[PDB]
């Protein structure tokens, strides 16, 4: 303590001042503090003073029960010593990543045929945070896999591995502002539909993968 | 008359035949009954090239057309967005008015193109400027029920 | 009929706190709204160094209240700057920008928040003050207010609304 | 107005330390302080007090209105608190860089042409803070045109055969000055020569003319 004892209000030296979180996840942001009486603390999230709810408690740590994309921001807490008033603070910079989310449905319940011959783009809008380090198309035959998310296929190829299969190319990436924030379409162009299969694209990041399994069962209808 | 000529070659998006009438002292800010430039034209059609070419040759960057559209606007308005960044580059006034107080962000806006919208936006676009009708570019997205417009406005609203 | 060199002994005068001086140069047609090469103004001069009754003086024969300097600092920014309240007060009586930005974004409320007048923030934000303006680092006045360990102004600083 | 509370006085941490800035620029030092009442300020530069005037004010922000080289140097600035007469110190160290300038002496010569088939020198003396990080050379013949094209002096073709000696550095005006050296190997085609020399901060450049002669008394 320090050489003059009275009333004081001070930090603990382990005070973080970058937190990393997933969205979903409980963030637990404490106010470490040393002095006598215990101080007062106060939040403020990008100067915006927090008030305790369900969502959020703000206490000697603050508390977001499910972290959102939203929460990201600057954190300022100020202690405040009871007895004499003095002050400290502290920024604390909140960092919200999501894993990879595909915009399209991964839903195989209805199963899409596509008629003998045909061209067709399959598409995955992508987000992440932060942005997807590679995106991977994958493919197999119809007959390896199941249909009834059942992981339907126990192996996939890659479509560099295109050898039985459709004719396919890998287009570039284009992007897309949605939803207020810079997605990635990744599209794969079947050429000449002639051998059923299923697709998947597989987005991943620095906190987890996506993926979306498309079906692509071929048939002739004449006349 | 050269000056027609080169309005029509900016509009033709005729790279090389430009050039052959800059050689010959075409007028770079000649006008046409619309109050068209050169520039104007290169920039509504998207002609980078062209659009390059006039700017570097002295073309006003600002000229107002006869109803108030400056390149900027024509270039935002059709999705250019390549000839947007280098008619700001240049130094073309990002909040003109056209004669209904459109800002190039307004007809950006009507239309839909978003990516031009965020362009005008870091580049200094005034997110609150009315148009005459009292309209301000997030009007526009509620009025034309564009919810992925309104989001990219929402933020600086 | 005009003397040019009045407008240069009147920006001289105003910074030097010379009234009488700017009197009688006003007196004898001087241009109110001179500027020298740092784009300053009378007005910009008197109320940087919180000359009161010049800043009255010119105020009241037509000096533009809103002029911008070559790194555009208004007066009341060198005013709000350099503390000195009653200036502050006169040039918002006036018509002032409260939310006027220099080239680098600040408003007088970052110039007073970063110097620390806690009395000057007061004062422009019961007369509008944007609390929640960034410059352009991102800064808002809390932020700043914080950077410099000044927790008693960053409790100032929220909004009025 | 704020609660009064006990008198204190210290500088806020956003204080500067150091400030850096580029010769005619406005320089401005804030003295961020905290405390009750508001401090008195004052400047210090050599140990001497700065007074204001209109080239400089030394106030709650120390503004020097186009700083020059020689306003390089460390300030201190002196908060006092005005009801406790106590009194903290802080020390900035202002930094002026300096655009290159080219010697206009060691380029002009006595000269006016040079004899053809002989090796000769132009030099380029550089003087910039911080010294240049490059210095290029340039040439281009009158004929071939205060030019709108020139041609890296590796390129021999319609030119001298030439080669650059390394940067040399020199005390000659007192200060440390960059000395590049253009060596013409065999004087055959006169010409025009440009050395322009970049540093942080800006670029500076010398157009020196070559004119060769084959009058001689030989
Ligand atoms: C619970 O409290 C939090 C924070 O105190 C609220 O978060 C706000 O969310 C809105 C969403 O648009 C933002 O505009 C606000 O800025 C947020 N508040 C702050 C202080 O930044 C949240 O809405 C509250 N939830 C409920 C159900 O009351
Ligand atoms: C479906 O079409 C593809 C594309 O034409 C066929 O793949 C080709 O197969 C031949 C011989 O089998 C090869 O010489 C080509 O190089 C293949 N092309 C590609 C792009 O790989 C495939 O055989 C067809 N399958 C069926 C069942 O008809
Ligand atoms: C969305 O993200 C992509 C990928 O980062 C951006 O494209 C890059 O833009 C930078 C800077 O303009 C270029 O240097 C890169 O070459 C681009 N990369 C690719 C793969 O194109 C794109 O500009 C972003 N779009 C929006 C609207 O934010
Ligand atoms: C939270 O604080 C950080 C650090 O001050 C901010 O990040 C800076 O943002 C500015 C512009 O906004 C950039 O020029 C800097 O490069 C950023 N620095 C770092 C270290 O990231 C961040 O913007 C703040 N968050 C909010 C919501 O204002
Ligand atoms: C403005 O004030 C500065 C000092 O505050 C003056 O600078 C001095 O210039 C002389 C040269 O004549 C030097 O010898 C001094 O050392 C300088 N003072 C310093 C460096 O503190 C400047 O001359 C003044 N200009 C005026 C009064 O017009
Ligand atoms: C300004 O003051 C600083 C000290 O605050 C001087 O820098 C010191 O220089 C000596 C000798 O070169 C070193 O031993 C010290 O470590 C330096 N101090 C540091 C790095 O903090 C500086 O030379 C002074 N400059 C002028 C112009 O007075
Ligand atoms: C003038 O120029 C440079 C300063 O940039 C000095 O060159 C340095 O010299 C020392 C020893 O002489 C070497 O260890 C460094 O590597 C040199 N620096 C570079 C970039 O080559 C030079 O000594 C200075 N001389 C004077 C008298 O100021
Ligand atoms: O790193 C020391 C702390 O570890 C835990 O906190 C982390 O894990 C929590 C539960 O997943 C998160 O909510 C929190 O944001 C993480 O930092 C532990 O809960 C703390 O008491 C430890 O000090
Ligand atoms: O001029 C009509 C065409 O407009 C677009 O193409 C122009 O704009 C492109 C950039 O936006 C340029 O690369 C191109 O040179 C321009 O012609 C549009 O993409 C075309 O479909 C239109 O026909
Ligand atoms: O005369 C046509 C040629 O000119 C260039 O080459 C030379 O021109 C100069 C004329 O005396 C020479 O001194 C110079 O050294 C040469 O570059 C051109 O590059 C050649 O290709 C032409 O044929
Ligand atoms: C070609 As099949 C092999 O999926 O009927
Ligand atoms: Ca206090
Ligand atoms: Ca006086
Ligand atoms: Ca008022
Ligand atoms: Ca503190
Ligand atoms: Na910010």
């Amino acid at each position: 303590a320090p050489l003059a004892e009275k009333p004081f209000v001070a930090f603990g030296s382990g005070m973080e001042s970058l937190v990393e979180a997933t969205v979903g996840e409980r963030v637990r942001i404490p106010a470490k503090y040393l002095g006598y009486p215990p101080p007062e603390i106060k939040w403020y999230k990008n100067g915006i003073p927090l008030e305790s709810n369900h969502t959020i408690k703000a206490g000697h740590v603050l508390t977001i029960m499910e972290v959102s994309e939203r929460d990201t921001g600057n954190y300022t807490v100020i202690l405040t010593n009871p007895i004499s008033k003095e002050k400290q603070s502290h920024v604390v910079s909140l960092v919200v990543y999501v894993p990879p989310q595909i915009g399209e449905k991964s839903l195989i319940s209805p199963v899409d045929s596509y008629q003998y011959g045909t061209t067709q783009t399959l598409t995955c809008t992508v987000y992440a945070i932060p942005p997807p380090h590679h995106i991977h198309w994958y493919w197999q035959l119809e007959e390896e896999c199941a249909n009834e998310n059942p992981y339907p296929c126990e192996e996939w190829r890659s479509v560099e591995d295109f050898q039985g299969g459709n004719k396919i190319e890998v287009n570039k990436n284009q992007f897309a502002l949605i939803e207020g924030k810079n997605k990635t379409v990744s599209t794969l162009v079947i050429q000449a539909a002639n051998v059923s299969a299923l697709y998947k694209c597989e987005a991943v990041n620095k906190v987890g993968r996506g993926e979306r399994v498309i079906s692509f069962h071929v048939t002739r209808h004449h006349h | 008359d050269l000056g027609k000529k080169l309005l029509e070659a900016a509009r033709a998006g005729q790279d090389d035949e430009v050039r052959i009438l800059m050689a010959n002292g075409a007028d770079v800010n000649a006008h046409d009954q619309n109050g068209f430039t050169p520039l104007h034209l290169a920039a509504w059609y998207g002609h980078l090239e062209i659009v390059g070419v006039l700017l570097k040759n002295g073309a006003d960057v600002n000229a107002f057309d006869k109803y108030g559209f400056t390149p900027l606007h024509l270039a935002a308005e059709e999705g250019h967005l390549e000839v947007v960044e280098v008619l700001l580059k240049y130094g073309a006034d990002v909040n003109a008015k056209d004669e209904h107080g459109s800002t190039p962000l307004h007809l950006a806006a009507d239309i839909g193109h978003l990516e031009i919208v965020e362009v005008l936006l870091k580049n200094g676009a005034d997110v609150n400027a009315q148009d005459k009708f009292g309209k301000t570019a997030f009007d526009i997205s509620i009025d034309n029920g564009n919810e992925d417009l309104a989001e990219i406005l929402q933020k600086l609203n």
